[PDB]
């Protein structure tokens, strides 16, 4: 990223103790290496947001209607996801890898009129999805075109409001994560969840890498 | 003469690897001669590292080698790579060998090695020089590896303990 | 530059002894940065051991005397008189910690750059004044007040009455780190301290440990306490 | 150059020593060769050894105090000895690394971007870098060998300079320090103030995988 992180904090800004920079990040160049960077500084702040949101709804209740339902809620969830059938954690992580495959279309990319975000284009832009196979009435960023008619100076305090929101949840969840297995790792909370199957393996409890 | 060739390898840093100075006088049609004689090994190298793992994997035909005297494929590849050489019998070897003696001569008396330097005529995958200078340096390397890894694997067969990531 | 300056200060801290350096400790460059930025560092930590060693004098006299000041904090479980070195016993760890972590919060804002350079001063080491905090008037929650003068009771003074309040506090530290000591050996080591002696208790635990006797954990708030 | 050889000592330990080599490698031809290239040779070989001893009186020091990386196949022996840990590694594991480092000395061999090697005038003990030639490797790896993240990259020459005599220093006393760590395991009372620690240990340091040979006989 370049140094316009004063916007987004002062005192501190640029800190970057690993340089990474200037890595050429498979060969590609230095404006390659920040636009990467950048996209994965957002995307992982994009799902820590709404992964610790999405905790603190999980816990408390469930949606009624039946199969990620009945299931104990005084437990954590990230042995509620172990609880999920087969089915539902392949359709879950596909149905995200079709998101994934969309957004990195460039052709699809340069229909609004920017590019992949480290040939030049903006970070994070998911397309208006008016260009798939069948027609959809709800696309994914903005969907009731809603606030898109605000001004550049909202959406750069957005973007940069998304950043600095991004950061605070990447430690908020993690750190969340790190106190369900190998208790006492957070002093503050101390007082939730149980369970030391790993969050990082999303199919443990159902079959074996091997 | 030795400075234009192919075999600069720019893994020796794109110069010419000749530490005992076995080029430094040998003049044309003798240069061309070592270089048919290297590209012939190194061709005989690459045939020889994949036929030795298709033996060695356990592949073999199915039939009988030599139905006079039993010897089946099974029982060839059966005795391993190596011992299983001696399995074969004599009249498959001296056949085996005379006709790679016709071929040898055909192309001998076709393209003479003195005068074409490994150069057979075979069509060429390729136009534009430089990507066939290219061709030609993975030809060479290939065929070095293999010059190196066939001897590495008859070595590992005879003597154990030599060659340590050698598998089977 | 930074030795007539420091020669200066040592005579206006007292006009008999003068410029008292035994250990040259005016001439070795700590992180090879010149004798400006040894100077600056052994001025900015002579102020701050010294500011340190009054506090806790004050400290340690509120603590042996027993001034405890309301319910639901950390008084409620700390014993009814233990002396000053078992009160760093009986806190909670999560309150040392905190307490430990807004040290080290306000000692990263007084020597942050920006928060310097806000501020109109700049580094201790670079061609600064030692000592000189910066305020509170940029962390974007609204700061009440300043940590130097929060009453702002001191912004008509005159440079003169400064700089002879910067040589008393100077000098008041110094008396203060050597009462502290004092105290700090009577506490420990008998026959140390001759006027102070069988005044404090004997403590077991060093006093040069934090992390000494993990405090309890203890809930000590309601309403809401989802967090035990 | 053995003129250079006492302007690179002057800044050593002062004038206090200066060009001292009692048996006089300098001024020597060795391999068929001129003056410049053994110079340039034996400067290598010292840069070389001293990288190699601080990392290994480093590695000593972390496996001798406990600290062992817990993942699997290292968590399989339990011993102390650093010298016995080596020993006690699988065959495979040891090939690995020797043929690792030999891929890597092999990279610092290859001159295709500097221009000079080391004996030919470039800088002994510079390990060329793999992103300077992106089209003559075998496949694009980052994170080079010196300086994987850039840390030093604009720096002045001066500090450069400062850097390489700081390096030869230390590299000299590891080097001393490595080969009295391994006299501790194999001839005790030797190197004192050492006694105390360190495990008596047979089985010829200078050889790996199998043993029973040694200077037994002195
Ligand atoms: C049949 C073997 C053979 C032959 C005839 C050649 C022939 C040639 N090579 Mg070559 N090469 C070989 C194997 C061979 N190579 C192998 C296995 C490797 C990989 C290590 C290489 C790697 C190599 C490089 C990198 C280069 C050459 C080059 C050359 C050419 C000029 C050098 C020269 O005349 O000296 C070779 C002439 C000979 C007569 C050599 C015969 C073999 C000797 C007499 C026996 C050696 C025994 C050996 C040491 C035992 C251990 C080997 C093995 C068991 C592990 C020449 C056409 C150079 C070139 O073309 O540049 C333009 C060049 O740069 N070669
Ligand atoms: C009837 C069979 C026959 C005939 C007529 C030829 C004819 C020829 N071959 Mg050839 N070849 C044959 C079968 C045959 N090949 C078979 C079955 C193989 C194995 C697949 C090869 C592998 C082969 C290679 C790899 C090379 C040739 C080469 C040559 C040419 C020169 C041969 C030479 O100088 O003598 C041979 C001269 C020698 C000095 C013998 C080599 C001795 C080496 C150092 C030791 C090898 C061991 C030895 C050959 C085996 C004997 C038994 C052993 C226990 C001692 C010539 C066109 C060479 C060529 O064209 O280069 C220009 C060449 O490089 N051939
Ligand atoms: C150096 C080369 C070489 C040599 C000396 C041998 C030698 C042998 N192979 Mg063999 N093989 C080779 C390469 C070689 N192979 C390769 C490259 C393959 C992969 C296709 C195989 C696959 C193979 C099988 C599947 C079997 C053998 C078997 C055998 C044994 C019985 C003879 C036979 O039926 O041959 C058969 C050989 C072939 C079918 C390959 C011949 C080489 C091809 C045709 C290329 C020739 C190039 C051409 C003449 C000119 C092109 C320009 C004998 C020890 C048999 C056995 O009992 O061993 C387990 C067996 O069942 N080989
Ligand atoms: C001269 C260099 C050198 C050599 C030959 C060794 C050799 C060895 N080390 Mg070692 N090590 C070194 C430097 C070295 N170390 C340094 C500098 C460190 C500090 C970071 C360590 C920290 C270290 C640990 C923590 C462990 C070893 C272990 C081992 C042994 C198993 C191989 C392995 O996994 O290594 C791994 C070594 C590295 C990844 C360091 C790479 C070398 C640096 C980057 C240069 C082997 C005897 C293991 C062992 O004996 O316990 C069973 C083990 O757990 N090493
Ligand atoms: C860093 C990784 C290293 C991996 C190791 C390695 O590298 O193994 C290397 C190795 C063995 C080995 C090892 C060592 C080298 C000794 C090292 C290890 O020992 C230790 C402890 O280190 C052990 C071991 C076993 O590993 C062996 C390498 C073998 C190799 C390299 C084999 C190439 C075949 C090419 C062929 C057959 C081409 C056919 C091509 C054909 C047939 C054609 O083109 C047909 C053609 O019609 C086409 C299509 C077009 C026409 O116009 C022209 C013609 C008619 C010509
Ligand atoms: C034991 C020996 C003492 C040192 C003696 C010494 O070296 O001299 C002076 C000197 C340097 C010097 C010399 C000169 C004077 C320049 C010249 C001399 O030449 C002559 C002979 O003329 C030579 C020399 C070298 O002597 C350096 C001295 C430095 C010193 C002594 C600096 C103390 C800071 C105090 C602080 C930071 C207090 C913090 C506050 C603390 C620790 C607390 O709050 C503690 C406490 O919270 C706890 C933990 C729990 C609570 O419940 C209780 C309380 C609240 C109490
Ligand atoms: C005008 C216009 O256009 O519309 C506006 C408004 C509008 C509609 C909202 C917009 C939007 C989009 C959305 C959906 C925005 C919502 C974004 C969302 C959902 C943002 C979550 C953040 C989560 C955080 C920061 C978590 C921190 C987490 C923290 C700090 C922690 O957990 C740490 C902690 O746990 C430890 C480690 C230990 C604990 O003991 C203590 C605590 C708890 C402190 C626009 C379009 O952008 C702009
Ligand atoms: C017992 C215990 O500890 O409980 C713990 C368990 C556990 C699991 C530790 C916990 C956790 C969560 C953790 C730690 C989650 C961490 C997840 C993490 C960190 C996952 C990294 C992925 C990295 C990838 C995909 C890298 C790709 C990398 C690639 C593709 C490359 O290298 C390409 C490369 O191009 C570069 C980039 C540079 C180029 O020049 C060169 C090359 C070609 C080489 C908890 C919750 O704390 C609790
Ligand atoms: C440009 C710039 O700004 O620089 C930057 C960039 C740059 C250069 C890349 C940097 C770097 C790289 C690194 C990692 C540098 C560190 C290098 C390293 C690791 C250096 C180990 C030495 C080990 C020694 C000397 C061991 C001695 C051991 C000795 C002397 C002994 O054992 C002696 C002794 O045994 C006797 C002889 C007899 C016994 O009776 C007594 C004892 C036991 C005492 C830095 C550090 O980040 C700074
Ligand atoms: C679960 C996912 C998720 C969360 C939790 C989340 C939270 C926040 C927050 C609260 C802290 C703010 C303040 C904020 C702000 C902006 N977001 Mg988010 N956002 C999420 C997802 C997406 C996606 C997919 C896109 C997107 C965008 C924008 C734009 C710019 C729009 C514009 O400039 O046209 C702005 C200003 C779009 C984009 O950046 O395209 C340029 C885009 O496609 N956002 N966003
Ligand atoms: C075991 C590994 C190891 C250790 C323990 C170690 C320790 C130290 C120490 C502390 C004692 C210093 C102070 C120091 C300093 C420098 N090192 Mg070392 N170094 C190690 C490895 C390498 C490699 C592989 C290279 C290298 C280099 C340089 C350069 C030159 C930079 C330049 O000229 O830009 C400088 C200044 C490069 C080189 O010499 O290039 C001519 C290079 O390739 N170093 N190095």
């Amino acid at each position: 990223l370049p140094e316009l992180s004063k916007k987004l904090n002062p005192v501190l800004g640029y800190w970057d103790p690993l340089n990474l920079a200037e890595l050429n990040f498979w060969g590609a160049g230095d404006d390659a290496t920040v636009g990467f960077l950048r996209h994965a500084e957002i995307k992982h702040g994009r799902v820590a947001m709404a992964a610790f949101v999405g905790y603190c709804v999980q816990s408390n209740v469930h949606f009624p209607w039946a199969p990620f339902n009945s299931i104990p809620t005084n437990i954590a969830p990230a042995e509620q996801w172990a609880q999920l059938p087969e089915a539902a954690k392949w359709q879950i992580i596909l149905f995200v890898g079709f998101l994934e495959v969309y957004s990195e279309h460039s052709f699809i990319l340069e229909k609004y009129g920017q590019k992949h975000y480290m040939k030049g284009g903006k970070p994070g832009f998911f397309p208006d999805f008016d260009t798939m196979v069948h027609p959809v009435p709800l696309n994914l960023w903005d969907p009731l075109k809603a606030y898109k008619g605000a001004s550049a100076e909202r959406k750069a305090d957005g973007l940069l409001k998304e950043v600095n929101n991004g950061r605070l949840a990447m430690i908020g969840i993690m750190g969340f994560c790190a106190e369900a297995r190998v208790p006492g790792a957070v002093p503050a909370l101390s007082n939730i969840a149980h369970y030391a199957g790993d969050p990082m393996a999303p199919f443990a409890a159902n079959f074996h890498l091997p | 003469a030795v400075t234009d060739l192919v075999g600069a390898s720019t893994e020796v840093s794109n110069k010419v690897w000749d530490p005992l100075k076995l080029s430094e006088n040998m003049d044309e049609s003798n240069l061309k001669l070592v270089r048919a004689a290297e590209l012939k090994h190194c061709r005989v190298a690459m045939l020889a590292t994949v036929g030795w793992l298709w033996t060695a994997t356990g592949t073999h035909f199915e039939g009988m080698l030599s139905t006079s005297s039993g010897v089946s494929f099974a029982d060839v590849a059966a005795a391993g790579p190596l011992l299983g050489a001696a399995k074969v019998p004599a009249a498959g070897i001296w056949q085996m060998i005379a006709a790679i003696g016709a071929l040898e001569v055909y192309w001998e008396n076709k393209y003479p090695a003195a005068e074409c330097g490994g150069d057979f005529g075979v069509p060429r995958v390729t136009q534009d020089p430089a990507k066939f200078k290219e061709i030609q340096l993975a030809e060479l390397k290939n065929g070095r590896l293999a010059m190196i890894g066939i001897i590495s694997f008859a070595c590992a067969e005879a003597i154990p303990g030599s060659v340590p990531f050698y598998p089977f | 530059s930074a030795k007539a300056d420091l020669e200066a200060f040592a005579k206006e801290c007292n006009p008999v002894v003068g410029y008292w350096d035994p250990l040259g400790l005016a001439d070795l460059p700590l992180w090879g940065q010149d004798q400006d930025a040894v100077i600056g560092w052994l001025r900015h930590s002579e102020i701050k051991h010294g500011r340190i060693a009054m506090a806790g004098f004050v400290g340690y006299i509120a603590h042996a005397n027993g001034f405890r000041f309301g319910g639901i904090g950390p008084q409620n479980v700390v014993p009814e008189g233990a002396s000053a070195p078992e009160v760093w016993d009986s806190i909670p760890f999560l309150a040392k910690l905190q307490i430990i972590g807004a040290i080290g919060v306000l000692e990263h804002i007084s020597e942050d750059k920006n928060f310097l350079a806000a501020d109109g001063m700049k580094h201790y080491m670079r061609g600064g004044k030692p000592g000189y905090f910066p305020t509170f008037s940029a962390n974007v929650h609204p700061m009440p007040l300043n940590l130097f003068d929060p009453f702002k009771w001191s912004k008509n003074a005159s440079p003169e009455k400064k700089a002879k309040g910067l040589v008393t506090e100077t000098n008041n530290g110094r008396l203060a780190m050597l009462g502290l000591f004092g105290f700090l050996s009577e506490s420990k080591i008998p026959g140390s301290v001759p006027a102070l002696s069988g005044i404090i208790p004997s403590y077991d635990g060093d006093y040069m440990q934090p992390f000494l006797p993990t405090g309890p954990d203890t809930s000590l708030w309601t309403i809401g306490n989802l967090w035990a | 150059e053995s003129l250079s050889d006492l302007k690179t000592l002057a800044t050593g330990l002062n004038p206090v020593v200066g060009y001292w080599d009692p048996l006089k490698l300098g001024e020597a031809e060795f391999w068929d060769n001129t003056n410049e290239e053994t110079i340039g040779w034996l400067r290598h070989a010292e840069i070389k050894h001293g990288r190699v001893a601080m990392a290994g009186f480093v590695g000593f020091i972390v496996q001798a105090n406990g600290i062992k990386f817990p993942w699997a196949p290292f968590n399989a022996i339990t011993s102390t000895s650093p010298p016995e840990q080596w020993d006690q590694l699988p065959d495979a594991a040891k090939w690995q690394i020797i043929l690792g480092v030999g891929f890597l000395e092999w990279w610092s061999e290859i001159r295709v971007d500097g221009t000079p090697h080391y004996m030919k005038g470039g800088k002994p003990g510079y390990v060329p870098d793999f992103d300077a030639t992106p089209d003559q490797l075998p496949h694009w790896v980052g994170l080079n060998l010196y300086d994987p993240l850039k840390w030093s990259k604009g720096a002045s020459a001066e500090k450069k300079q400062k850097g390489l005599l700081t390096e030869l220093n230390n590299g000299r006393l590891a080097m001393l320090g490595i080969m009295g760590f391994v006299s501790e395991a194999k001839v005790p009372g030797s190197v004192p103030l050492l006694k105390g620690l360190v495990a008596p240990y047979t089985g010829e340091v200078m050889a790996p995988f199998a043993t029973d040979i040694d200077w037994s006989s002195w």
